[PDB]
C-alpha cells in the first residue's frame, strides 16, 4: 500500500499551528520555558528515530554493471550473439569447422557487446565519481533546551516536543512551532524559495503552514535575532523530509533519444525477421532438403543486422558530451545530451536558479531622479554618475551606519560574490558602497563612532554620530537610515548638490510617487538622511550617551533612496532572448511573491514588456476583475492559490490559452504536476532550479537541471544535469547541441546502414543462382566494424547547414531520426548501386582469371565440395581446391576494397543532407583524415605478409582497385544532383520522397 | 499507430501517390542495372576470347584421381557388389569419353605416336588455324584394367586400382626433370620423353609400408607423354582427351587401412603443403572383407 | 612462363601506398 502513500505526497500538507501555547502545551506534554526532563527525552529518542532522513534509499552495488548490457540495442543484439551460437551449434557437433568460424564472432559479438557497455558504464561512473566530491554537509548542532538548561547536544539526539533555541547563524534542527522571538528573520530560500530574509514570531498569521510565522523549517538557517519555539516534526516527518523521498521517489522518465533508439530497432529488426527468416523458408521452399537446407542461415540472416553501429553511437555521444564538459555543465547520464535540442518548454526557477540569491543595491533616488545601478555578478553593467556630493554624502551615510563587516580571506575574491557576516540590507548596501564609491576600511576607521542605536522597536530609524575630519565646518556629524513614511514625517531640510532646503509638498508627492514607483517595481525601498549638529550647543569635546534627546531630531536633511533586489545571473536575460527566438515557451514557476515575481520576470523577458494580465486590465480600466474577457489577456499571473483549486482541462486550457505564463507561491510538490502538465500537451520539458522545492520538479522532466554551488542537495541528485559555473548563458549551448547531435547521426546511421545492402546482397544471390560466395563474413567484420568505424565517428564533427537556433523545436511524433525516406535512400538506391560496383567488382575477377560470367551459374555445388579437384571453367582448365579457393577470398578482399571506394561517395554525400558539398567544403579534418585511414588500413589489410593466412584475405593485382570508380563516382552524382533539385524546387515532389 | 492499416484515401503507410514511388523504382532499377550491364558488357569484351588473362593461380598442377571419393578413401568389400558401385558408377562414366568407336571421325582426330613424342606444337595460339586436331587414345595404353576384355571390369574388386589425371593447363609444356634427377627414387632411364609419378606408404618417415605397385602407361612407361601437352583450349579442341595414368595396388593387407602419397616431379612441377593434392596426391585405402 | 606472378613487389608497394596515406592525415589531423 505505497503508491497510496507515493499519492499523500503529491497532495498539500497539513498540521496544526493555530493553537493557543497552552492548547499546544496539553496535546505534546512539556513545559514552554522549561522543558521536558532528559529521562523522557531518552524515552521520545526511541520510539521512533532520531531526527534524521532515511538515507537516499537508493544504493545499488557494482553489479549495477549489468545496466549498460542490455537496454534497447544490446539486448536486441544480445539475441545475435546467441544466434550465432545458436547457428555455432551443428558446427561443433557434425565434423565441419566450429574450431574457428562461428565461435570467434560470439566472442566478437560479446566482446563488441562488452566494449559498449564498460565504455559507457566507465564513463557514466568517471560522472558519478566528480559530483560526489561537492557534499561538504558540515552537521550542525541544535541547541535544545532540557531539564531548564540550555544543553545543545548533537544535531542527532533531539524529538518531537522539546524547546530549541535559534539564535543567528544556526541552522535550523528541525520543524518548530515559534513560542518566543526577538528579531528572529530566518531565511528559508533553500525550501520553499522565499527571497529576502523573513521575520519568525510566536501569533497566528496566515494558513497555508509555509508561509506562516510561527513556524520554521529544517534546512533554513536563522538569519538574524533569536528564538524559542517547539519541535512539530522530527526526521523524515519535516516538510523538506516529505519532499526529498518524493523527490527520491518518482521516474527519470524515458529520454526522447533511446526512443528514437527503439524505433529504429523496430525497423533494425522490423525488417531483419520479416525478410530474412521469411527467406531462408524459401531456401528450403524451393528443394533443399530441411536437414542441410537452413545450415547456412546463421549467418547469412546475421549480415542483415548492422553490428558494430552499437559502438559508433556511444562515441558520437561520447564527443559531444565531452564537449559540454569543458564549458561546465555535467550530465549524469549520457542520451540526456540531447534531451535540450528537442524542448519546446522550459519551466525555471526564480531564487537560487534565475538570480544570484543576494541582496544587491538595485536603484537610487538623487536630486529627484533615478539612477539604474549594475546589478550583475560580473561587474559587465552600467555604472551611474558618481560626480555629484547627492552622492558623495548619501555615500558616507550607508558606509558608515552598518553592523556589516568583510571576513578576513575576502579580498580577492569578485567584490559581489564574496562574504558578509551581517544583516541583508546592510550587506547589499556595505556592498554597493565599497564597489562604486572607493573602499570602506579607511572611511569606516576616519570617523570615530561615539553612541549608536541599532533596529529600534517603535518607528523606524538606526543612528549614530561622528566628528568631522574635513577642515572647513568643524560641526559635528549624524546619520539615519528608515522607512519612507515614518522618516517623511520627522524631515524637513533637504539636499541638492551641496545646499540645503526644505520639504516642500510638491517634491514630497514626487517622493511619494517615487516611493510608490520604485517600491512598486518589486524594490524594498530605504531612505537615507543626515544633518549637521549645531556646534554651539555641543562642543567639539562632548561625548554623548545614549539616554537622553541629544541632538535635533526634526528639521534634518534627508537625502535620498536607495532601492534593493535579488538580481538575475547576468547571463540569463540573453540566455531567454535566445529561448523564444528558437520559438522555446518559456514559463515561470516560483514559490515566491506575486509583485517581486512580476518584477522580476517583465525584466528577464519570459513576459515579453506588454502583455497585460488579467489583472493590470481590470485596475487600468477601474471596473471589478471579474468583468474582462481572460482571452484578451495574453500574459497571465496566478497565485498558486487558485492552484491547489483546480484540475487538468482548466490547467489544460491556462498553458493553451497563454503565451507568457508565470506561476507564483507553489509549494515543492505543486511544481510536479507542472511539469506533468506542460506534460499533458505531449511536448518535453526542462526544468532548472536552486533549493529542494524542485527535487520533484527536476526529477519528472524529460531532463531535471541544478546549480552547482547555490543549489542545495535533494535536487542536484534528482535533476538529469549539473550547471557547475552557475552560468546559465551554458543553456543556449545546450538546445543548439541536442539539435545538431540529432541532425548528424542521421547522417552517421544511413552511412553504416547503406553498407548493409551489399552486405547482405552477397549472402542472398548466393543462395539464388549457385554461384561462389562473393564476399566473407570476415570481410563483413572490418566494414560494419573495421574500417567503416572512423567515418561513421568523422560524421560526427559535422556542422551545421543553417542557422539552427532558428528552428523550432522538433515534433516528438513527426520529425523521426530513421524515417522512412531514410531507408528508401540507404537501402534503396544507395546500397543498391553499391551493391552494383561489388558485384561488377566480383565477375571482372573471376573471369579475367578465368571465369566467365555466364558460365558460373549452378557452379557453388562443386565449388564448395572439399574434394573436387578437377573444375572446369569455360576455357577448360581443371583447377583443385586450395587454387579456387584462394581465388574466392581474393574474391572475398577486394569486393570490400570496392566497399570503401563507394564509402567514400557515401560518407561525402551524406556529409550534407540538403547542401551542396562545394558550398559546405570538406572543412571537417577529421572526415579527411577518416578517408587516408581507412583507405590505409584496407591497403594495409590486403598486401601485408600472412594477410592470407591468417585471416584468409591476399594482395590485389592492380587492375582490381579502379572498378569502384564510376559508381562511387554516379553514387556521388547522383546524391548530388538530389541535393541540388531539393534546393530549388523542394515543394513539388523531390523532397518529400527522398529528404531523410 | 499500430493501426495504419486502410486509412482514409492512404493503405498501410502511404498509397494515394505509390504510382509515383513505384514508378520511379522501376526506372532506376531499370537504369541501375543498363549501367551496370553496359560495365559488365565492357569487362567482356577485354577478355581474350582466346587465351586467360591471367593464369598464375594454377601455377602448380596436381594429380587427381578417377574415383573421386568422398575423402580419398576407398573402403569397399571384394564380394558385395553393390559396397563397390559408387566408385566403378564414376570410373565408368569418366572415360565413357575414350572408346575408340567414339573417336571415329578422322576429321577432327588424328593418329599420334604410340610411343611418348615430341610437343606437337600446331601452331600460335590465335584462330588464324582451323580447329586442331586432337591426338587419339585407346583404352589400350592401360592394361589389365579396363584394358578391353583381357581381365578389368571389377575395375578393382579384387586389387583395387586407379587412374591418377594431371589437370588440363592451356599451354603446359609440362618440364620433367633432366637425367639429373634430384633423388627420384627407383625409375628407368627414360627420362627425356614422358613426365613421371609415384606412390608411397607414408610421406618422410617410418612408415606401414604394405604394398606392391604396378604402373600402366603407353607403350609401358610411369608418367604422361609429351605428345599431348600443352592444352590447347576448349573452344580449340573439343572432346579432347588428355592423358590417363593408371597405379594398381596388389598385395593388400585388406582388413587394415594405411595410406598412399603419389607425388609427381619436374621443375614444372610444384608442392604444396596447405594443398595435399598440388604437384602430389593423396588416398587412403581400406580392402575391408 | 606466364605462370608467376612478381607479387612480391606490388606487396612492397600497396605498403608504402598505405604508409604515406596514413602519414599525410597524420599531417591532415593535426594543423597545430
Ligand atoms: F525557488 Be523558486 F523561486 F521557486
Ligand atoms: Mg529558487
Amino acid at each position: 500500500k505505497e503508491r497510496d502513500m507515493d499519492e499523500l505526497k503529491k497532495e498539500v500538507s497539513m498540521d496544526d499551528h493555530k493553537l493557543s501555547l497552552d492548547e499546544l502545551h496539553r496535546k505534546y506534554g512539556t513545559d514552554l520555558s522549561r522543558g521536558l526532563t532528559p529521562a523522557r527525552a531518552a524515552e521520545i529518542l526511541a520510539r521512533d528515530g532520531p531526527n534524521a532522513l532515511t538515507p537516499p534509499p537508493t544504493t545499488p552495488e557494482w553489479v549495477k554493471f549489468c545496466r549498460q548490457l542490455f537496454g534497447g540495442f544490446s539486448m536486441l543484439l544480445w539475441i545475435g550473439a546467441i544466434l550465432c551460437f545458436l547457428a555455432y551449434g551443428i558446427q561443433a557437433a557434425t565434423e565441419e569447422e566450429p574450431q574457428n568460424d562461428n565461435l570467434y564472432l560470439g566472442v566478437v559479438l560479446s566482446a563488441v557487446v562488452i566494449i559498449t557497455g564498460c565504455f559507457s558504464y566507465y564513463q557514466e561512473a568517471k560522472s558519478s565519481k566528480i559530483m560526489e566530491s561537492f557534499k561538504n554537509m558540515v552537521p550542525q548542532q541544535a541547541l535544545v533546551i532540557r531539564n531548564g538548561e540550555k544543553m545543545s547536544i548533537n544535531a542527532e539526539e533531539v524529538v518531537v516536543g522539546d524547546l530549541v533555541e535559534v539564535k543567528g547563524g544556526d541552522r535550523i534542527p528541525a520543524d518548530l512551532r515559534i513560542i518566543s522571538a526577538n528579531g528572529c528573520k530566518v531565511d528559508n530560500s533553500s525550501l520553499t524559495g522565499e527571497s529576502e530574509p523573513q521575520t519568525r514570531s510566536p501569533d497566528f498569521t496566515n494558513e497555508n503552514p509555509l508561509e506562516t510565522r510561527n513556524i520554521a523549517f529544517f534546512s533554513t538557517n536563522c538569519v538574524e535575532g533569536t528564538a524559542r519555539g517547539i519541535v512539530v516534526y522530527t526526521g523524515d516527518r519535516t516538510v523538506m523530509g516529505r519532499i526529498a523521498t518524493l523527490a527520491s521517489g518518482l521516474e527519470g522518465g524515458q529520454t526522447p533519444i533511446a526512443a528514437e533508439i527503439e524505433h529504429f530497432i523496430h525497423i533494425i529488426t522490423g525488417v531483419a525477421v520479416f525478410l530474412g527468416v521469411s527467406f531462408f523458408i524459401l531456401s528450403l521452399i524451393l528443394e533443399y532438403t530441411w536437414l542441410e537446407a537452413v545450415i547456412f542461415l546463421i549467418g547469412i540472416i546475421v549480415a542483415n543486422v548492422p553490428e558494430g553501429l552499437l559502438a559508433t553511437v556511444t562515441v558520437c555521444l561520447t564527443l559531444t558530451a565531452k564537449r559540454m564538459a569543458r564549458k561546465n555543465c555535467l550530465v549524469k547520464n549520457l542520451e540526456a545530451v540531447e534531451t535540450l535540442g528537442s524542448t519546446s518548454t522550459i519551466c525555471s526557477d526564480k531564487t537560487g536558479t534565475l538570480t544570484q540569491n543576494r541582496m544587491t543595491v538595485a536603484h537610487m533616488w538623487s536630486d529627484n531622479q533615478i539612477h539604474e545601478a549594475d546589478t550583475t555578478e560580473n561587474q559587465s553593467g552600467v555604472s551611474f554618475d558618481k560626480t555629484s556630493a547627492t552622492w558623495l554624502a548619501l555615500s558616507r551615510i550607508a558606509g558608515l551606519c552598518n553592523r556589516a563587516v568583510f571576513q578576513a580571506n575576502q579580498e580577492n575574491l569578485p567584490i559581489l560574490k564574496r562574504a558578509v557576516a551581517g544583516d541583508a540590507s546592510e550587506s547589499a548596501l556595505l556592498k554597493c558602497i565599497e564597489l562604486c564609491c572607493g573602499s570602506v576600511k579607511e572611511m569606516r576607521e576616519r570617523y570615530t563612532k561615539i553612541v549608536e542605536i541599532p533596529f529600534n522597536s517603535t518607528n523606524k530609524y538606526q543612528l549614530s554620530i561622528h566628528k568631522n575630519p574635513n577642515t572647513a565646518e568643524p560641526r559635528h556629524l549624524l546619520v539615519m537610515k528608515g522607512a519612507p513614511e515614518r522618516i517623511l514625517d520627522r524631515c524637513s531640510s533637504i539636499l541638492i548638490h551641496g545646499k540645503e532646503q526644505p520639504l516642500d509638498e510638491e517634491l514630497k508627492d514626487a517622493f511619494q510617487n517615487a516611493y510608490l514607483e520604485l517600491g512598486g517595481l518589486g524594490e524594498r525601498v530605504l531612505g537615507f538622511c543626515h544633518l549637521f549638529l549645531p556646534d554651539e550647543q555641543f562642543p567639539e569635546g562632548f561625548q554623548f550617551d545614549t539616554d537622553d534627546v541629544n541632538f535635533p531630531l526634526d528639521n534634518l536633511c534627508f537625502v535620498g533612496l536607495i532601492s534593493m533586489i535579488d538580481p538575475p545571473r547576468a547571463a540569463v536575460p540573453d540566455a531567454v532572448g535566445k529561448c523564444r527566438s528558437a520559438g522555446i515557451k518559456v514559463i515561470m514557476v516560483t514559490g515566491d511573491h506575486p509583485i517581486t515575481a512580476k518584477a522580476i520576470a517583465k525584466g528577464v523577458g519570459i513576459i515579453s514588456e506588454g502583455n497585460e494580465t488579467v489583472e493590470d486590465i481590470a485596475a487600468r480600466l477601474n471596473i471589478p476583475v471579474s468583468q474582462v474577457n481572460p482571452r484578451d489577456a495574453k500574459a497571465c499571473v496566478v497565485h498558486g492559490s487558485d492552484l491547489k483549486d483546480m484540475t487538468s482541462e482548466q490547467l489544460d486550457d491556462i498553458l493553451k490559452y497563454h503565451t507568457e505564463i508565470v506561476f507564483a507561491r507553489t509549494s515543492p510538490q505543486q511544481k510536479l504536476i507542472i511539469v506533468e502538465g506542460c506534460q499533458r500537451q505531449g511536448a518535453i520539458v526542462a526544468v532548472t532550479g536552486d533549493g529542494v522545492n524542485d527535487s520533484p520538479a527536476s526529477k519528472k522532466a524529460d531532463i531535471g537541471v541544478a546549480m552547482g554551488i547555490a543549489g542545495s542537495d535533494v535536487s542536484k541528485q534528482a535533476a538529469d544535469m549539473i550547471l557547475l559555473d552557475d552560468n546559465f548563458a551554458s543553456i543556449v549551448t545546450g538546445v543548439e547541441e541536442g539539435r545538431l547531435i540529432f541532425d548528424n547521426l542521421k547522417k552517421s546511421i544511413a552511412y553504416t546502414l547503406t553498407s548493409n545492402i551489399p552486405e547482405i546482397t552477397p549472402f542472398l544471390i548466393f543462395i539464388i543462382a549457385n554461384i561462389p560466395l562473393p564476399l566473407g563474413t570476415v570481410t563483413i567484420l572490418c566494414i560494419d566494424l573495421g574500417t567503416d568505424m572512423v567515418p561513421a565517428i568523422s560524421l560526427a564533427y559535422e556542422q551545421a547547414e543553417s542557422d539552427i537556433m532558428k528552428r523550432q523545436p522538433r515534433n516528438p511524433k513527426t520529425d523521426k531520426l530513421v524515417n522512412e525516406q531514410l531507408i528508401s535512400m540507404a537501402y534503396g538506391q544507395i546500397g543498391m548501386i553499391q551493391a552494383l560496383g561489388g558485384f561488377f567488382t566480383y565477375f571482372v575477377i573471376l573471369a579475367e582469371n578465368g571465369f566467365l560470367p555466364i558460365h558460373l551459374l549452378g557452379l557453388r555445388v562443386n565449388w564448395d565440395d572439399r574434394w573436387i579437384n578437377d573444375v572446369e571453367d569455360s576455357y577448360g582448365q581443371q583447377w583443385t581446391y586450395e587454387q579456387r579457393k584462394i581465388v574466392e577470398f581474393t574474391c572475398h578482399t577486394p569486393f570490400f576494397v570496392t566497399i570503401v571506394v563507394v564509402q567514400w561517395a557515401d560518407l561525402v554525400i551524406c556529409k550534407t543532407r540538403r547542401n551542396s558539398v562545394f558550398q559546405q567544403g570538406m572543412k571537417n579534418k577529421i572526415l579527411i583524415f577518416g578517408l587516408f585511414e581507412e583507405t590505409a588500413l584496407a591497403a594495409f589489410l590486403s598486401y601485408c605478409p600472412g594477410m592470407g593466412v591468417a585471416l584468409r584475405m591476399y594482395p590485389l593485382k592492380p587492375t582490381w582497385w579502379f572498378c569502384a570508380f564510376p559508381y562511387s563516382l554516379l553514387i556521388f552524382v547522383y546524391d548530388e544532383v538530389r541535393k541540388l533539385i531539393i534546393r530549388r524546387r523542394p515543394g513539388g515532389w523531390v523532397e518529400k520522397e527522398t529528404y531523410y | 499507430f499500430i493501426w495504419n492499416s486502410e486509412k482514409k484515401e492512404f493503405l498501410g503507410r502511404t498509397g494515394g501517390s505509390w504510382f509515383k514511388i513505384l514508378l520511379f523504382y522501376v526506372i532506376f532499377y531499370g537504369c541501375l542495372a543498363g549501367i551496370f550491364i553496359g560495365t559488365i558488357q565492357v569487362m567482356l569484351l577485354t577478355i581474350s576470347e582466346f587465351k586467360p588473362t591471367y593464369q598464375d593461380r594454377v601455377a602448380p598442377p596436381g594429380l587427381t584421381q578417377i574415383p573421386q571419393s568422398q575423402k580419398t578413401e576407398i573402403s569397399f568389400r571384394p564380394n558385395d557388389p553393390q559396397s563397390y558401385e559408387s566408385y566403378v558408377v564414376s570410373i565408368v562414366r569418366f572415360l565413357e569419353k575414350y572408346k575408340d568407336l567414339a573417336q571415329k571421325d578422322d576429321m577432327i582426330f588424328e593418329d599420334c605416336g604410340n610411343v611418348p613424342s615430341e610437343l606437337k606444337e600446331r601452331g600460335e595460339y590465335n584462330n588464324e588455324r582451323g580447329e586442331r586436331k586432337v591426338c587419339r587414345f585407346r583404352l589400350e595404353w592401360l592394361g589389365n584394367c579396363s584394358g578391353l576384355n583381357d581381365e578389368t571390369y571389377g575395375y578393382k574388386d579384387g586389387k583395387p586400382c586407379v587412374i591418377i589425371k594431371l589437370n588440363r593447363v592451356l599451354g603446359f609444356k609440362p618440364k620433367p626433370p633432366k637425367n639429373e634427377s634430384l633423388e627420384t627414387y627407383p625409375v628407368m632411364k627414360y627420362n627425356p620423353y614422358v613426365l613421371p609419378v609415384h606412390c608411397t606408404g607414408k610421406r618422410d618417415e617410418d612408415k606401414e609400408k604394405v604394398g606392391t605397385m604396378e604402373y600402366f602407361g603407353l607403350g609401358g612407361y610411369p608418367g604422361f607423354p609429351l605428345q599431348y601437352y600443352p592444352y590447347y583450349g576448349k573452344l580449340l579442341q573439343p572432346k579432347y582427351l588428355q592423358p590417363l595414368m593408371a597405379v594398381q595396388f596388389t598385395n593388400l593387407t585388406m582388413d587394415t587401412e594405411i595410406r598412399i602419397e603419389c607425388k609427381a616431379y619436374g621443375e614444372n612441377i610444384g608442392y604444396s603443403e596447405k594443398d595435399r593434392f598440388q604437384g602430389r596426391f593423396d588416398v587412403k585405402i581400406e580392402v575391408k572383407s | 612462363d606466364p605462370f608467376y606472378y612478381d607479387y612480391e613487389t606490388v606487396r612492397n608497394g600497396g605498403l608504402i601506398f598505405a604508409a604515406l596515406a596514413f602519414i599525410v592525415g597524420l599531417i591532415i589531423i593535426l594543423s597545430k
